[PDB]
């Protein structure tokens, strides 16, 4: 799955 | 701060340039990845990650081939991004 | 003369946090990949390139698992680097 | 291979 970074989210 | 929106659509890998000159300008890019292999995807997912934490922006999953990376000073919406994004 | 280099092991993408926080605020960063699959190397490498292209900084290659981030108008040379790591 | 994108 692509998904925003743990840190941009 | 108001910010322009610019889509951009990936039409081959070396179009990170585009969201890059883009965003270090102080604009919003919304980008589609639709016409990207899975692999060129998450090379630019990484690599808008990578801007946007460098000019400590914001950035958002709009769809499955859609993202955006935001300036940190600007307030740009999520149906604005889809709209730019003609979603 | 003692220039800031930041030595970083990574264990995952989210460790990526760390080169970035360096680098942005104009520090060198050399970074070993050794704990990660080629994918997850792969990874860094892009996130890595996104700050350089930002910032404009310098990107550089010292083997097949240590890379380094390099400030615009830093005063350090790639000896300096491979000394280090 | 692993190497610094085309672009730098």
């Amino acid at each position: 799955d692509l998904d925003v970074p743990s840190f941009l989210q | 701060y108001q910010s322009t929106i610019v889509p951009v659509e990936l039409h081959s890998f070396e179009d990170a340039q585009v969201i890059g000159g883009a965003f270090r300008d102080g604009d919003a890019v919304v980008f589609d990845m639709s016409l990207l292999s899975r692999e060129e995807a998450r090379r630019i997912v990484d690599f808008a990650a990578g801007l946007c934490f460098a000019l400590r922006g914001k950035m958002q999953k709009i769809d499955s081939v859609t993202f955006a990376v935001v300036p940190e000073l600007s307030n740009i919406s999520t149906s604005e991004l889809e709209r730019a994004a003609r979603i």
